[PDB]
């Protein structure tokens, strides 16, 4: 029942994300600039941690979080896209490093001037290395149809992403929806678009094996710990616990009872075989 | 190795004509999606080639609307709907499907 | 834009190792394939081999075991190094990244250096 | 813990975790009872063994 | 029961419930059989205690 | 096994199967230890029965 209310996890690479979200380490908001190529064996998340700065949400975000928690950190490799005929310097007032900017890991695509046009550009990336990729893109659902026409020219917009297994299409509906993808090695993604598209710039590659927690306390470097729960660290050799059932790691299993006492000692007769508390009258204190 | 062939060798043009250059292939140049992996290059004399048509039928930036590539499978053809004086030069078609990478023999487009 | 520019010697003795350079500007070699297009005078373009930023390469089978393309430890410099230079191998060497490996509607070529095999 | 999963799958996960909690609580109670009884009987048997 | 749920989560729920049913049936069998052994052992022990 | 299921329901299925694996492994270990102890005690009881 006694828990250390500090995350003491020395001997392991530990990063404290803080204001940075878990999904943010791929997207790259202003609050995750120092965790873009992080490598750790314990990825701690926070209550105030936000995945994005621009208003929007992911798709299969719980699955992506469960992939990222055991990822062991992500290794960014540039996909090599460069764009001719369109502007790749889109910014917003919501995300501010120094001035009005956008994500560091992905590039917002616009037109040359307002209401002009948008060329049908198609791009591709081939996985050279043997680890699976973690490609993610974005679709910009604009606030108004007039703003959509100003940003990406007049007409309907069609964005499709294809691969060996993944094959889908997206249409904006007039604010940013991020869709990820699991890309097997020696497979070519295809980013065909003619409009709103938060185009990727770097590909995330998984480093190894780790485990992620979701806490609200500080980080220490003193214990040799295996399992951490949402309000501290539980270390013991005991088999059962009572603190929290959502603990992640290698820790005692959760039971409802608060005190299960194993009789390490023997039967006390103070002042089944029938010797103790039997023909023997009472126990002895002088031994 | 994938060999490239194209017809004709030298097609002379008058300023103002509908013109057609066709480049053939010895193997179907279709990747897993990604359209058809052949691109068109255009070399000025004493300069470097720059991309005109990518993936068979898509126009690159800086390319006027007169150029229009087309084709599928192993038959690829470049069409020009209006010939001016700045279209003179050697034409190269490149496959980008599998290693090794080869060019065409070249289409020396002269005048008259 | 990723602007490319190449430099190197022009007078090279026969059966001597050739060495060029090609310094990019506007970007750096941290992604994509980098191509070393060959052009003999009056003949067609010949691809000799691309190089990835990691180090993997795919050389030309017709010119195997003659060219060692390597990228410098600095990420804004990659070079060609050809062994056993032949008088029939006199060409106008180019330097480019080609828009067929990836981003399809964008490519950037070099300027075109002159090499000559004579005594 | 911070953002919410879909309600149906979250209720399925809570039902599975509550059933697993019930199974482990019953197993812990029965286990503690089992070796408490066995320790008492082993002490009694050792006492009777030295007596005999 | 009245309206059928989505089929995949329905099979997941049925598989989970049928596994927990097996776990509880096996645990009930062990609990009942172990104490039918222990009640006989306790009665025989009490009779041997009275005898001695 | 061949075509992968949706990731969230697959993680739920693996977590449920791992919990059931832990329960069955603990039950098997406790079962083997309990009935080995009972077999040894039964042999000792039969020897004591023959001796007396
Ligand atoms: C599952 O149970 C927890 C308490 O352990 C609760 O906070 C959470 O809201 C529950 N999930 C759903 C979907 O109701
Ligand atoms: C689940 O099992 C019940 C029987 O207990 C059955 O009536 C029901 O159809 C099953 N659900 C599905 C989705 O097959
Ligand atoms: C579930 O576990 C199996 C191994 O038993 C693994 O192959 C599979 O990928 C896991 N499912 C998911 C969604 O990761």
């Amino acid at each position: 029942r006694t828990n250390i209310p500090r995350i003491c996890s020395k001997g392991k690479r530990t990063v404290d994300l803080g204001q940075c979200g878990l999904l943010g380490t791929i997207t790259g908001p202003p609050q995750c600039d120092q965790f873009l190529e992080f490598s750790a064996d314990l990825i701690i998340e926070r209550r105030e941690g936000s995945d994005v700065c621009y208003p929007g949400k992911f798709v299969n975000e719980e699955a992506l979080r469960q992939i990222l928690r055991e990822s062991g950190g992500i290794d960014k490799e540039a996909m090599g896209f460069t764009y001719s005929g369109i502007r790749t310097n889109g910014a917003t007032s919501s995300c501010r490093r120094s001035g009005s900017s956008f994500y560091a890991e992905m590039k917002w695509l616009l037109s040359n001037t307002d209401n002009a046009a948008f060329p049908q550009m198609t791009k591709s990336y081939k996985n050279t290395r043997k680890n699976p990729a973690l490609i993610v893109w974005g679709i910009h659902h604009s606030g108004s149809t007039a703003e959509q026409t100003k940003l990406y020219g007049s007409g309907n917009k069609l964005v499709t992403v294809g691969s060996s297994n993944y094959q889908q299409s997206f249409v904006p509906s007039p604010r940013i929806d991020f869709h990820w993808l699991m890309l097997n090695p020696n497979d070519t993604v295809t980013f065909s678009f003619n409009g709103a598209f938060i185009a990727p710039d770097r590909a995330s590659f998984l480093r190894g094996k780790s485990m992620g927690i979701q806490s609200g306390v500080q980080v220490d470097a003193d214990c040799e710990g295996d399992c951490y729960y949402s309000g501290g660290t539980i270390i013991s050799n005991l088999p059962f616990q009572n603190i929290d059932s959502r603990a992640v790691g290698k820790c005692p299993r959760y039971v409802k009872q608060r005190s299960l006492l194993l009789a390490t000692g023997m039967k006390n007769v103070p002042e089944l075989f029938g010797a103790i508390a039997g023909f023997i009258e009472n126990g002895w204190e002088g031994l | 190795d994938i060999v490239m062939t194209q017809s004709p060798v030298s097609l002379p043009v008058t300023p103002g004509e509908p013109a057609s250059i066709s480049c053939n292939s010895s193997q179907s140049l279709l990747h897993s999606n990604g359209y058809a992996h052949l691109d068109w290059y255009l070399q000025k004399p004493g300069q470097s080639p720059k991309l005109m048509i990518y993936l068979g039928l898509n126009r690159a930036f800086g390319v006027p609307d007169r150029f229009s590539g087309s084709g599928s499978g192993t038959d690829f053809t470049l069409k020009i709907s209006r010939v001016e004086a700045e279209d003179v030069g050697v034409y190269y078609c490149m496959q980008a499907l599998q290693t090794p990478f080869t060019f065409g023999p070249g289409t020396r487009v002269d005048i008259k | 834009q990723v602007q490319l520019q190449e430099s190197g010697p022009g007078l090279v003795k026969p059966s001597e190792t050739l060495s060029l350079t090609c310094s990019v500007s506007g970007g750096s070699i941290n992604s994509y394939y980098w191509t070393w297009i060959r052009q003999p005078p009056g003949k067609g373009l010949e691809w000799v081999g691309y190089i990835y930023h990691s180090g993997s390469t795919s050389y030309n089978p017709s010119l195997k075991s003659r060219i060692t393309i390597s990228v410098a430890p600095s990420k804004n410099h990659f070079s060609l190094e050809l062994t056993s230079m032949t008088a029939a191998d006199t060409a106008v060497y180019y330097c480019a990244r080609l828009g067929g490996h990836g981003d399809y509607g964008s490519d950037y070529w070099g300027q075109g250096t002159l090499v000559t095999v004579s005594s | 813990e911070f953002t919410e999963v879909e309600k149906q799958i979250g209720n399925v996960i809570n039902w599975t975790r509550d059933s697993i909690t019930e199974v482990w609580s019953y197993n812990a109670e029965l286990l503690v009872a089992m070796e408490n009884q066995h320790t008492i009987d082993l002490a009694d048997s050792e006492m009777d063994k030295l007596y005999e």
